[PDB]
């Protein structure tokens, strides 16, 4: 029942001629907003989108992250002259915060660099990871020396982040309280041994991602039952495959249950022989 | 340019308050500094003003800065003849070790002694083995300088005696051949009458 | 320090041969820029709309690929990725059934 | 989207005192800074620090000298002008902007006149 | 503090610059900037650490080094009239109030070694005239004959140098208005009290400091190699 708010910076920089930042935002499961290196501006997807914010309220915004865009880049072109970095780069950041009942919360800010994250913000200042190579710590003292800077973002961290999500949840709860129904059915899979089977539980189509699937013969949990990862689709709604490798005599009573939100105990059922 | 400085020129008298603009263009923007360089010797930094810091004094030295309106001042008030040098107004587009410098044009001012009792004369002394010189001018009295190479002449400058509150002016022109006449060494300058020479 | 990618191909909906787009997902590819293309059996496909990059919890990447098709009894399809992790670009066949 | 409300002002003679009033409403920001900015005819200098919620910090001009308080509520801010001094005479602007610089969401109020006698 | 030598240098077209600079504040980064008389500040090069060198807006032929953190010295290669200008190295903390400081500087002229003068002794007795009319005493030193004009003039009183009641001219003024190798000309003033003036126990001194040639430079003309010397005049005090 939580919705953290997941701001995402991608930023490469192939050679020191050329480069292109982009970056958007999901809130839970969901995305709002796309920002590329092409536009001044970041798309509102959503008409509510925009949230509580007023085109001023809003623009505000935009009028911060336009010059961030701006700014961020040629730091990191003399950061590396000073650091000595071995081009290529790819820097990517994750922030945001997520509220708790009430008026309290907690914010974030976990910058990443190669795959592999640098430093957070702890506070009032910049905090390198406890894994993080040495340069990183000469790298921390020069950003803490931009206080403003550090001010910008506990501004928005502490204080704004959670107020916009509040102005969205009454603009997207119609959108957030959706749900939809699943689309299941069966398929024989290649066998992984002799005689023994593996059999397919197919989902697809439906809305929110949290779902409980297992193979059963009737009510009995089967161990071997196996499933991947969950997967997207292009109007959000996720698919999902579960596998089981028995052999043929044991598929008599067989079924694959499937739980999820979308139906309340009106489980899909599927024996096999549909 | 990304920062103009204003004026360029500016000459003012001892004791007196005047100020210093500088506009700029720049964005971004972190910290506004004014500095003061002594004439053939290194800048020194003097104020050091963020952008919430509007104003910042450093002795008899006090700036201004409005950022809304992107404009920066330099207010200074009894002018010692000490303050005389040019001045330049730096802006750095960030608060870390990262932002470029944009100097302004710079600016130049000149403090003049205002002397109350002036008796000017020009004398002629002995060159120990052959020049004339003029002192104790009205500042605000002006100067050329020679017609033909033959002859040479100088511009004012003035000096200071801390011991007795003296500040008085000064100025010296001479040529070798020997028709050096002092009398019609400075035609090319405007003179008062009441100038005395023996 | 180099993660390189694991792919996985699916459908929408259970077709019989009856419009339906289909799906290719990649996630875990350390860097950001990859040459991706999906191929109807031997060829690609100009007409297409993919989505917006996201990396995971471990900044690894993932995007996903779709287009709008009908399916048949003969062709077959894939997707195919250039990436650094790999010499050649990897291909993954779809399965009709699973 | 904001509004404009400033209320307190008038003349008075040397060693005076006053209190002004000032509030917000409408689209509002939740964390932002409220105060005024006098301007000597000539030049707006700021006086009072509002930073909602947060400490404050007030002019050495009028150190001690003026005092700031927060509505807490309608997001309305009182400042208490005490000891007033001859020389003080401006026109006291209000402004409730965020304590991030250049953003559109600067907003001045009609602006106060305070005359000293 | 921060250091940089030498403040003046003159060499010939074509030959190896020697330019250094030195800081005792363990500062990380270090500048360098070109600055004609007259005009603006130009930067040139830069170093954020100890192993970093960089160019900057200004395209030029120097050869910025830093292999150590104090020694921030800058080199070139061949040398051209062009690169007359004054160089300031300069400095800044690792962390608050970012004082850019500055060192003292660095003058630098640059077709042949027979232009080069030292300078002319010259003091000058004061006059009774305004002795009698004023109560105080003038004296003036003058250096002429000279080039180039990296000169240091200096009063010296009773073996003690003197700043209070000096006035040193600003800037020379070459002895051809048309020619490039002009040589220069200065006047340097002074004025006491009379009763100083009489008082035969004081001594003074016009000294002036004359950064010439090296020590190695091939010198073989009709002259004497105008070396970095000192051209000293004195003068006693009189009573008439
Ligand atoms: C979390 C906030 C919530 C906001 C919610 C908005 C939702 C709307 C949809 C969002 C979809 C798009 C999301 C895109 C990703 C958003 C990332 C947000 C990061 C915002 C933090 C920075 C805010 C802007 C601050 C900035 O531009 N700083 C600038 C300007 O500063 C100058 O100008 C200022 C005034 O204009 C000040 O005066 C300052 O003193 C002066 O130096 C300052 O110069 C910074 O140093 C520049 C970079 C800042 C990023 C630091 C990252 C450190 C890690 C990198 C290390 C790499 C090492 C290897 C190379
Ligand atoms: C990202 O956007 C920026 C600006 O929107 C691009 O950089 C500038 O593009 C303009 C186009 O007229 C050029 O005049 C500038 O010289 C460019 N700036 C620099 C520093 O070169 C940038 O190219 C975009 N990135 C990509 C990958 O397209």
């Amino acid at each position: 029942r939580l919705f953290p708010l997941r701001c995402l910076q991608i930023s490469s920089f192939a050679n020191s001629s050329w480069t292109r930042t982009d970056g958007l935002a999901w809130l839970g499961e969901l995305q709002t907003h796309s920002w590329s290196n092409d536009s001044d501006t970041v798309r509102s997807l959503k008409p509510w989108s925009q949230g509580t914010f007023s085109d001023q309220q809003w623009e505000t915004l935009q009028h911060i992250f336009r010059v961030y865009r701006s700014s961020f880049t040629r730091d990191v072109k003399e950061f590396a002259k000073m650091l000595r970095l071995s081009y290529p780069l790819e820097l990517q950041v994750s922030a945001g915060c997520e509220v708790h009942p009430g008026n309290a919360s907690n914010n974030f800010f976990h910058v990443a660099f190669q795959g592999k994250d640098i430093l957070s913000f702890q506070g009032t200042s910049w905090e390198p990871t406890q894994e993080a190579p040495l340069w990183v710590n000469l790298a921390i003292q020069v950003l803490n020396q931009d206080k403003w800077t550090r001010e910008t973002v506990q501004w928005l961290l502490n204080g704004t982040c959670p107020q916009f999500v509040s102005g969205l949840l009454e603009s997207g709860k119609s959108e957030l309280k959706k749900q939809v129904k699943p689309k299941a059915w069966l398929s024989r899979g290649p066998s992984p041994g002799p005689g023994r089977l593996l059999l397919v539980c197919h989902v697809s189509g439906f809305y929110p991602k949290p779902v409980w699937v297992k193979w059963m013969r009737g009510e009995q949990e089967q161990q071997g039952t196996q499933p991947g990862d969950i997967l997207p689709n292009a109007d959000e709604t996720w698919y999902l495959r579960a596998t089981l490798d028995v052999v043929a005599g044991e598929a008599a009573g067989l079924s694959c249950r499937v739980k999820h939100s979308s139906l309340e105990g009106q489980d899909i059922v599927l024996y096999w022989g549909s | 340019n990304q920062v103009e400085q204003s004026p360029q020129s500016l000459i003012i008298l001892e004791g007196k308050n005047c100020t210093l603009q500088c506009n700029y263009t720049v964005s971004p923007f972190s910290n506004l500094r004014w500095y003061k360089q002594d004439t053939g010797r290194g800048p020194v930094s003097l104020t050091i003003m963020t952008f919430s810091e509007n104003t910042k004094s450093n002795g008899r030295y006090t700036a201004t800065l409005d950022a809304d309106t992107k404009q920066s001042s330099l207010h200074i008030t009894a002018s010692q003849l000490s303050d005389s040098a040019s001045y330049i107004c730096v802006v750095s587009d960030r608060g870390s070790t990262l932002g470029r410098l944009y100097f302004g044009r710079g600016t130049q001012l000149t403090v003049w002694p205002d002397i109350q009792n002036p008796d000017p004369a020009v004398y002629q002394l002995r060159d120990s083995k052959s020049v004339c010189l003029f002192t104790d001018f009205d500042s605000q009295t002006n100067v050329s300088q020679s017609k033909d190479s033959d002859v040479y002449i100088t511009d004012k400058c003035v000096l200071d005696m801390r011991s007795m509150d003296f500040k008085s002016n000064s100025a010296v022109a001479w040529s070798n051949k020997s028709d050096f006449a002092c009398a019609n060494a400075f035609n090319n300058s405007i003179i008062p009458e009441d100038t005395f020479f023996p | 320090i180099q993660r390189t990618p694991k792919i996985q191909v699916y459908s929408r909906h259970p077709a019989e041969n009856k419009s339906n787009f289909l799906n290719c997902y990649v996630s875990g590819f350390h860097p950001s820029d990859i040459e991706v293309d999906l191929l109807k059996n031997g060829e690609r496909i100009e007409k297409v709309e993919h989505s917006d990059l996201s990396f995971s919890k471990d900044w690894s990447f993932y995007l996903l690929y779709y287009t709008e098709f009908t399916p048949t009894e003969k062709d077959e399809y894939a997707c195919r990725v250039n990436h650094v992790t790999l010499s050649q670009p990897k291909i993954v066949k779809w399965d009709r059934d699973m | 989207q904001v509004q404009l409300v400033e209320s307190g002002g008038g003349l008075v003679q040397a060693g005076g005192s006053l209190r002004l009033s000032c509030a917000a409403s409408g689209s509002m920001f939740s964390d932002n800074v409220m105060g005024w900015y006098r301007q000597a005819p000539g030049q707006r200098e700021l006086v009072a620090t509002i930073r909602t919620g947060g400490s404050t910090n007030y002019a050495d001009s009028v150190k001690g000298r003026f005092t700031i308080s927060r509505d807490n509520a309608k997001n309305t801010v009182y400042l208490q002008m005490n000891s007033l001094k001859p020389e003080d005479t401006a026109v006291y602007y209000c402004r409730h902007t965020i304590p991030v610089p250049s953003t559109p969401y600067d907003y001045w109020g009609q602006g106060t006149q305070v005359t000293v006698s | 503090d921060i250091y940089q030598t030498p403040r003046y240098l003159v060499i010939g077209t074509g030959k190896k610059i020697t330019l250094e600079c030195s800081q005792t504040m363990g500062h990380d980064k270090m500048y360098w900037y070109q600055q004609d008389p007259g005009m603006e500040l130009h930067l040139i090069h830069y170093s954020y650490g100890v192993n970093s060198t960089e160019k900057g807006d200004l395209s030029s032929e120097s050869t910025v080094s830093r292999i150590r953190t104090e020694h921030f010295p800058l080199t070139l290669e061949s040398a051209r009239p062009s690169h007359t200008s004054q160089y300031l190295c300069a400095s800044t903390s690792r962390r608050g109030s970012y004082e850019q400081y500055f060192g003292p500087g660095t003058r630098l002229t640059v077709e042949d070694l027979k232009n080069v003068f030292p300078p002319e002794v010259a003091v000058f007795e004061p006059s009774e005239a305004e002795i009698s009319h004023t109560q105080k005493a003038t004296l003036v030193c003058l250096a002429t004959g000279f080039y180039p004009d990296h000169v240091e003039l200096s009063w010296w009183v009773n073996g003690k140098e003197v700043h209070s009641g000096v006035c040193t001219d600003p800037q020379p003024l070459k002895e051809q208005p048309a020619l490039n190798d002009s040589r220069y000309a200065l006047s340097s003033r002074l004025r006491v009290s009379a009763t100083f003036w009489q008082n035969p126990r004081n001594h003074f001194r016009c000294q002036v400091q004359f950064y010439g040639l090296s020590e190695n430079d091939e010198w073989t003309q009709d002259r004497a190699k105008p070396v970095t010397q000192i051209v000293s005049a004195e003068a006693w005090g009189r009573a008439d």
